[PDB]
RNA sequence: CUGGUGACUAUAGCAAGGAGGUCACACCUGUUCCCAUGCCGAACACAGAAGUUAAGCUCCUUAGCGUCGAUGGUAGUCGAACUUACGUUCCGCUAGAGUAGAACGUUGCCAGG
RNA sequence: UUGGCACCUCGAUGUCGGCUCAUCGCAUCCUGGGGCUGUAGUCGGUCCCAAGGGUUGGGCUGUUCGCCCAUUAAAGCGGUA
RNA sequence: CUGGGGCGGUCGCCUCCUAAAAGGUAACGGAGGCGCUCAAAGGUUCCCUCAGAAUGGUUGGAAAUCAUUCAUAGAGUGUAA
RNA sequence: UUAUUGGAGGUAGAGCACUGUUUGGACGAGGGGCCGUUACCGAAUUCAGACAAACUCCGAAUGCCAAUUAAUUUAACUUGGGAGUCAGAACAUGGGUGAUAAGGUCCGUGUUCGAAAGGGAAACAGCCCAGACCACCAGCUAAGGUCCCAAAAUAUAUGUUAAGUGGAAAAGGAUGUGGCGUUGCCCAGACAACUAGGAUGUUGGCUUAGAAGCAGCCAUCAUUUAAAGAGUGCGUAAUAGCUCACUAGUCGAGUGACACUGCGCCGAAAAUGUACCGGGGCUAAACAUAUUACCGAAGCUGUGGAUUGUCCUUUG
């Protein structure tokens, strides 16, 4: 049976996934240390007892609860607040 | 240049479309010395009055017991079905 | 007072209702409950109306 | 025969075909309008055949408009291959056409002439068409 | 009222027109001194008080731009029923655009008036 | 037809052409009946109805095809592993 | 590995899209990078703000350097996104 | 699981503010052929209108993560003993690939099969209903049905269809038929038909061999009219000739156009045999909209029985 030659692709490649996002909720008690949000740059900044690791990392730097918040019109942010 | 409407209620979208179906118009009045009303008129009326007064006539809408002089403010249109959809009566000052 | 009867059955039907019909408490095809009429209860009966029968 | 003079991405996933038309749904620059009444992808042959068709009719009197732009590539894979091995080679340029929209308007002719000549024009075409005019 | 220093998604901005000065803020006068310019006392820094509201700055007016923005309707859509129709129907949710309209900021603390 | 797919069969579903024997479809090659014709006649062109019957011997080539010689009313096109 | 196998292509790592607004998610799906570089292109303190355009100006032109104005990011961020 | 509240995120839609794509105008910083002004105006600007998986000034429904959270529910997790599984399939839906091919292929979501018998779909793993512990010559239902095969309506009311459409298909074609609207003309006589006229400048001009209403271009004007086109078709080489438009008369009541819709018609040709309702048959026994019954499963209920749990509780 007859049959015709084929090309190839030059693509077929990918990174694996880096799981980014967030990995606590608004409202949510956590330990400190616990990171918050996994990004590329600040799509999303430290805000109160949070920090901003080597790799943009967001994590709570005291036990409390998780708050995403506002910031100015376009940016926002993630603290972390003792409970009473 | 007069035509009488009907106030609405809260309208699910089979209402609407048994409205418009039926041969009526939704609409919203709004604009100076009125709150915002939910009306329906027929749709043959509304073209005659505004063939009547033109695009930018004024228009007495009776809203209810009230007449509002009203302006078309604008209107939605289906143009496969050539169907008024629906109007904005804009009440102006005097 | 709802009761509540599952009139339809949860075969075909997705986990997530099937989730919703044990939660009301409806074990076979044709079973009730009876009900203390709330938001939360209204809810699931919403969630699966097209499966249970309600009278007041 | 219209085409982009260049597209970022030549091998591009089909477009939705489902649902009505987003816009261009009025005659805005002649008097006359075909307005599409069914769904079809339009190639830039159809639209030349039907554009020559109805200028033709109309004897250089009125002024033509199209108002769809193929702007899609779409490809195809050589003559009796296998699946897979890659996307194929670009074919054609389509433009995605919904009910509603206004394939072309005329100007500057009689109602009756371009009715002839939209008559003309929508047998060329893959869609089911309508007489349209200017609303008001 | 003025100033300093905060808070708030520009409803706070821009633009245009107008008013203000012993207090204060500036421009402003200088380069001996600390300090400074890849050159420049322009700037930074310092010393000072002849002149000016010209500019900054503050205040007032507005709706041209920017900002905010309904209601009503439409698109989309969770679920259900019917369906293979580039689908239909019912229910809930409900945009974007646009329209009316809002708006030439609102406030905390401190020192003076 | 050339393929695409890989669903039956790999503890076997024999594969081209010819011969023998056919059988079916009609999208009709001839014969039958029609319409239109840029159908004078004799001929033709094109389309419609029609599947009853009929639809050839040779040269070359494994060939199917194809070309060729000589005929015929005609030397139909396909399906049936 | 492979829409049978051979032949062709590919094999680890990074970015994007496909991916269905958490995360994840395939095909020999659509696009590109990497196997380094920097002794500062690292740390810290202080200071600073671009690209582009218009108008003037000598060698100097459409673009060299100088000046004013406008210019909200269209610049830059070593190296793909 | 649901309710309420908070939050992350950029899809559907939408939009054009960015990156690209793109259609018509307007105008042109500036120079050239041009004297100032009739290319390019490639620039820029500007108005309006469109396109996008790898565009976004925006932005859902859902889904997701949580809560000193309420209601209903019954799981959940840890450790250890024993496994099997690593060929999946259809269907629906969101997508890639392929050709908006495949009973194709590859991912997301759900169901069913696998490992599921029973009823429906003629027969038919994957579709629709529904999950068989055992027995009954009891009852109610589901999907689907109720003229006969074959259980139950030759049911009730109002319509549609004439095509066996129902019981296979498109662009397109058509005085099929029903409904709902808009609108022109009309007893100051409409539409059709019939009687008569349908003329003059003039064979309009050009072109052509010829072109005289009627090959093709430019016009498309005037006079008598009770009206008649520089002419609607046939005809001629061109004329001629016939005819229409238009008008008057006869007649006497309706007549034409358009838009949106329901149901039908053609387009429609394959091979063993009717053979594209399961059959007979059907003009309803088809289709649409309502209503009331009944049939219909191993679903549920009734009665008795088995086993294993739970709870009262010796008993049962
Ligand atoms: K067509
Ligand atoms: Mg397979
Ligand atoms: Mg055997
Ligand atoms: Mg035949
Ligand atoms: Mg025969
Ligand atoms: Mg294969
Ligand atoms: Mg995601
Ligand atoms: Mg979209
Ligand atoms: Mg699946
Ligand atoms: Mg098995
Ligand atoms: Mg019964
Ligand atoms: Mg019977
Ligand atoms: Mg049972």
């Amino acid at each position: 049976a007859s049959k015709k030659g084929v090309s190839s692709t030059k693509n077929g490649r990918d990174s694996e996934s880096k799981r980014l996002g967030a990995k606590r909720a608004d409202g949510q008690f956590v330990t400190g240390g616990s990171i918050l949000y996994r990004q590329r740059g600040t799509k999303i900044y430290p805000g109160e007892n949070v920090g901003r690791g080597g790799d943009d990392t967001l994590f709570a730097k005291i036990d409390g609860v998780v708050k995403f918040e506002r910031k100015g019109r376009d940016k926002k942010q993630v603290s972390v607040y003792a409970v009473a | 240049s007069l035509k009488s409407i009907i106030r609405q209620g809260k309208q699910t979208r089979s209402d609407l479309k048994q409205l418009r179906k039926s041969g009526k118009v939704p609409a919203v009045v709004y604009g100076y010395g009125t709150k915002n009303v939910s009306v329906k008129v027929d749709e043959v009326e509304f073209i005659k009055v505004i063939r009547e007064v033109g695009r930018n006539g004024v228009i007495e809408l009776g809203v209810g017991s009230k007449t509002i002089k009203v302006m078309v403010a604008d209107y939605q249109f289906d143009p496969l079905k050539n169907q008024i959809t629906h109007i904005d009566f804009l009440a102006i000052n005097m | 007072k709802l009761q509540i009867t599952l009139t339809r059955s949860v075969i075909g039907r997705p986990e997530t209702q099937r989730k919703t019909v044990e939660a009301l408490g409806l074990k076979k095809t044709n079973s009730s409950v009876v009900v203390e009429d709330n938001p939360a209860i209204r809810g699931q009966i919403n969630k699966v109306k097209h499966l249970v029968t309600v009278e007041e | 025969m219209l085409l982009p003079k260049r597209v970022k991405y030549r091998r591009q996933h089909r477009p939705k075909t489902t649902g009505r038309s987003k816009g261009g749904n009025y005659v805005t620059f002649g008097e006359f309008g075909l307005q599409a009444t069914t769904t079809s992808w339009i190639t830039s042959r159809q639209i030349e055949s039907a554009r020559i068709a109805m200028t033709r009719y109309m004897k250089r009197g009125g002024k033509v408009w199209i108002k769809i732009f193929p702007h899609t590539p779409y490809t195809k894979k050589p003559l009796e291959v296998r699946m897979g091995a890659g996307k194929g080679a670009v074919e054609g340029w389509i433009a995605v056409v919904k009910p509603g929209r206004i394939l072309f308007e005329v100007a500057g002719v009689s109602e009756e002439v371009a009715r002839e000549a939209l008559r003309l024009a929508s047998h060329k075409l893959p869609v089911k068409t309508k007489f349209v005019k200017r609303e008001e």
